[PDB]
């Protein structure tokens, strides 16, 4: 806040943004059908991932 | 005459067959997809109308654009619409698909999905309720019911 | 004043534990039933 | 203040291991799932008969917008532009001028129903309860420009839905 | 003659249905589409596992063909020899299965 | 006169599979706390007719197939082997009474995979080819286990004639001496027709996605006819009914009720379990089903010898 009635900067940290970065690490050595469970076992909503 | 009556009854038959077996292809983009799945819930139950749940885009009739169409996403939507068999219809659900909504003035949001695909039914809301989307689907069924393809073919 | 408040005695108990019923016969009895059906069929 | 989910050591005696072997040789838990689904078949489904039956709603519901009137015919809005200043989506456009009798009245009141997020800030910022969000939600159109309401459309909506909007306001206004 | 008539009837109903499904909406008037899948530019890489399970199926199918006439063969007079040969055939089938098991033959398509 | 018999065999198959689609939708819906179609007709009885007329007037896809001969021929073979495969069924009298009806049905079961193979090859997408290869591998593996189970059960029966199975089950059912074979046969027929939880093309591509609405409908008819006939085959093989030579309608009603219950059990299994992985179903066959199949095959070879229970050849 800069003292006015509007925010100067509003950064939104989402839990799903950091979880999706680890998808490449967690899915290493697994099958193609095991990947869709990993994207399921991390509750990923793309409204908060992309903001 | 005889031919006008015959083509009228045939048009009514094909209209009933097309409107009573709608197979939708949703677009799970944003909030409005969650409300769509709430319409597919046992309380409202689209499936009792003949409207199946999560049909394949290669065999679907109507496309439901539920969410915000961004600049990075619109060519994929146009590709999906171009790879859909006729007769096809597009239903815009929510403010984002109608006119941008909250993100109308954003740099990366397409202000309405009517700039990419032709839209038959506009469902307003944010999110429009499951009753509202069901009402829009029923209104699309009424719009299909009063089609006059064979009458135009015979008259031309 | 009139406000949305809980009743003066409080609400009733609410269960929240996992409750699997633990139904059914044991392994010995199930296997005995299987061999009995096999023996009747063979006879 | 914490519990250990999935930290159970199964018994290694003959009875429990024979129960486990019978479970994986005779499909006990698959029969349990089948019995669950079969029991759920004989329950009454929760499917309502739309449009002959409607879902339950509260008098706080935010649907289609409308412009109200006083109980004398005079419209409530006095062109104070609070709703267009508080609208987060900038869906409201207001232009005003004094009319023939000198009252402060609007000459243009447009609400872009494709921009509006249906948040109800306009009806809570109105000092005279002029603009309201009515209970109507079955108002889907077939053309984009039909969702661009002007002052005449909102006045027609108010005159159409006053008999329900007044009752909803009467039932709700004590919580505001 | 009855079996040939039934086969011809099933075949002609199938091709009538295929012709109707492939040609009835062709007479309708519509608009054409351009000539344009995740692997369009990439070539198909060979996988040894699918070919291995194919040949395993073929060999087990051949031993199934050898094992098949047992219902006719159970009515013989050399019952000891028939029982010994049947048990030997199934034992050799199980030995082949166990040897494929031990040498990591059923890997990633188990 | 015989063509009347052929038509009365083959037209109720199409009616039964259309109303099987309706029954599947209704029974699946009622098992998850909602209703099925009840708006189009009285309790949705007009739903399959509307679906058929909708699917037969949709615009065909016209894919860019590498070959058009295989693209045409795959529905031809699929429908032909779906409808030909009903004829040796003893309900209680077969259309064609053959000495080796079981071997005939097994031969058409082995032959039915060419529709999948040609559909995968004709589509220009190589992902569809990969999916078709996986489906073919699954079908041939469960073909192997079907053949061994059928061999052991017929060794109990004593002949390949399908009508003899009614005679050999006059006293007691064959599910009583052969319930592990019954369970494994049921799962194998479930996995043969790409039925849940063994379908793969729906989950993460299909081999028949490139087909038009009409050919997709024909593939659907072939698959559902295979499902109904496989349930009828299981009913005849394990759960045979009481047959009176003076009133065949008793046997007809009885095995119709049993096969209807088995088809409802198929839909019931569809709405209870998550999908298998491909390697998991390979593990289920090659490491679990096959050793037990070979052991029970040895047991059923040796059991009539040591019990003086050898059935007659005729
Ligand atoms: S219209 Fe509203 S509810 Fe729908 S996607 Fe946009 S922000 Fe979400
Ligand atoms: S409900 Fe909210 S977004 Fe809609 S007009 Fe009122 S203030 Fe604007
Ligand atoms: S807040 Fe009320 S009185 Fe003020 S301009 Fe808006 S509708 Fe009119």
């Amino acid at each position: 806040s800069d003292g006015s009635s509007r925010p100067y900067r509003c950064k939104i940290k989402a839990p799903g943004f950091a979880h999706l970065a680890g998808l490449d690490k967690m899915s290493k050595g697994h099958m193609l059908a095991d990947v869709v469970a990993i994207i399921g076992t991390q509750d990923i909503v793309f409204g908060e991932v992309d903001r | 005459s005889r031919g006008e009556y015959v083509v009228a009854k045939l048009d009514d038959l094909i209209n009933w067959a097309r409107r009573s077996s709608l197979w939708p292809m949703t677009f799970g983009l944003a909030c409005c997809a969650v409300e769509m799945m709430h319409m597919a819930a046992p309380r409202y139950d689209m499936d009792r109308f003949g409207v199946v749940f999560r049909a394949s885009p290669r065999q679907s009739d109507v496309m439901i654009v539920a969410g915000t169409l961004t600049n990075k996403m619109a060519p994929a939507l146009r590709k999906v619409y171009d790879q859909m068999p006729e007769p096809r219809y597009v239903v815009s659900m929510g403010s984002c698909a109608n006119g941008g909504g909250y993100y109308h003035y954003s740099y990366s949001v397409v202000r309405g999905c009517d700039r990419i695909v032709p839209v038959d039914i506009y469902v307003p809301g944010c999110p429009p309720t499951a009753e509202a989307l069901l009402y829009g689907i029923l209104q699309l069924q009424k719009k299909i019911k009063r089609e006059k393809r064979l009458r135009i073919w015979y008259r031309r | 004043v009139k406000q949305d408040m809980p009743p003066v005695g409080g609400y009733g108990p609410i269960d929240y534990k996992r409750n699997l019923p633990r139904r059914g016969l044991s392994g010995y009895s199930m296997f005995a039933v299987g061999i009995g059906a096999l023996l009747f069929g063979y006879w | 203040t914490y519990k250990y989910v999935n930290l159970r050591e199964p018994s290694m005696d003959m009875k429990s291991v024979t129960d486990r072997a019978a479970q994986t040789l005779l499909w006990t838990e698959l029969i349990r799932g089948l019995g669950m689904t079969l029991s759920y078949l004989f329950r009454e489904p929760a499917t309502i008969n739309y449009p002959f039956e409607k879902g339950p709603l509260s008098p706080r519901f935010r649907g289609e917008h409308a412009l109200r009137r006083y109980p004398s015919g005079e419209e409530r809005c006095i062109a104070c532009k609070l709703c267009e200043a508080v609208c987060p989506a900038q869906a409201i456009t207001i232009e005003a001028e004094p009319r023939a009798d000198g009252s402060r009245r609007t000459t243009r009141y447009d609400i872009d129903m494709t921009k509006c997020i249906y948040c109800g800030f306009c009806q809570e910022a109105c000092p005279v309860d002029a603009i309201v969000e009515g209970p109507n939600f079955e108002f889907s159109t077939e053309t984009h420009e039909e969702l661009l309401y002007n002052k005449e459309k909102l006045l027609n909506n108010g005159d159409k839905w006053e008999a329900e909007i007044a009752a909803n306001i009467q039932a709700d206004y004590l919580y505001r | 003659m009855n079996l040939m008539i039934t086969l011809l009837t099933n075949f002609t109903l199938a091709t009538l249905l295929v012709t109707i499904a492939f040609w009835l909406p062709q007479l309708n008037v519509y608009s054409e589409k351009t000539s344009p899948d995740p692997m369009g530019s990439a070539r198909l890489p060979f996988s040894m596992k699918f070919f291995l399970v194919a040949i395993t199926f073929l060999l087990f199918d051949l031993e199934i063909a050898l094992l098949l006439p047992l219902p006719w063969a159970s009515q013989t007079t050399n019952l000891n020899t028939m029982l010994t040969m049947a048990l030997l055939l199934i034992f050799l089938l199980a030995v082949s299965l166990a040897y494929e098991w031990t040498q990591k033959g059923l890997e990633w398509t188990e | 006169m015989f063509m009347i018999n052929v038509l009365t065999l083959i037209i109720p198959i199409l009616l039964a599979v259309a109303f099987l689609t309706l029954v599947e939708r209704k029974v699946l819906g009622y098992m998850q706390f909602r209703k099925g179609p009840n708006v189009v007709g009285p309790y949705g009885l007009l739903q399959p007719i509307a679906d058929a007329i909708k699917l037969f007037i949709k615009e065909p896809l016209r894919p860019a197939t590498s070959s058009i001969s295989m693209f045409i021929l795959a529905p031809i073979l699929a429908l032909t082997l779906a409808l030909t495969m009903w004829i040796p069924l003893p309900m209680p009298y077969p259309l064609i009474n053959m000495n080796l009806g079981v071997l005939f049905m097994l031969a058409m079961s082995s032959l039915a995979v060419y529709s999948i193979l040609w559909s995968g090859w004709a589509s220009n997408s190589k992902y569809a080819l990969i999916g078709a290869l996986r489906a073919v591998a699954q079908t041939i593996s469960y073909e192997v286990t079907l053949a061994i189970i059928l061999l052991s059960v017929l060794l109990m029966n004593g002949s390949f004639t399908l009508s003899t199975l009614i005679i050999t089950q006059e006293q007691v059912w064959l599910i009583f001496p052969a319930w592990p074979l019954a369970m494994m046969w049921f799962i194998s027929t479930l996995a043969e027709t790409n039925r849940a939880p063994f379908d793969l093309t729906e989950g993460e591509s299909g081999f028949n996605v490139e087909y038009a609405a009409g050919p997709f409908a024909l593939f659907f008819m072939a698959e559902y006819a295979n499902i109904i006939m496989m349930n009828i085959f299981t009913t005849t093989l394990f759960l045979g009914a009481f047959h009176n030579p003076y009133m065949p309608e008793l046997y007809t009603i009885n095995f119709t009720i049993k096969s209807l219950l088995l088809s409802i059990t198929f839909l019931w299994i569809r709405a209870s379990y998550p999908r298998f992985r491909y390697d998991q179903l390979m593990h289920l066959l090659w490491k679990n089903f096959l050793p037990l199949t070979l052991a029970l095959c040895m047991w059923h070879v040796s059991l009539p010898i040591l019990l003086s229970s050898i059935p007659p050849q005729t």
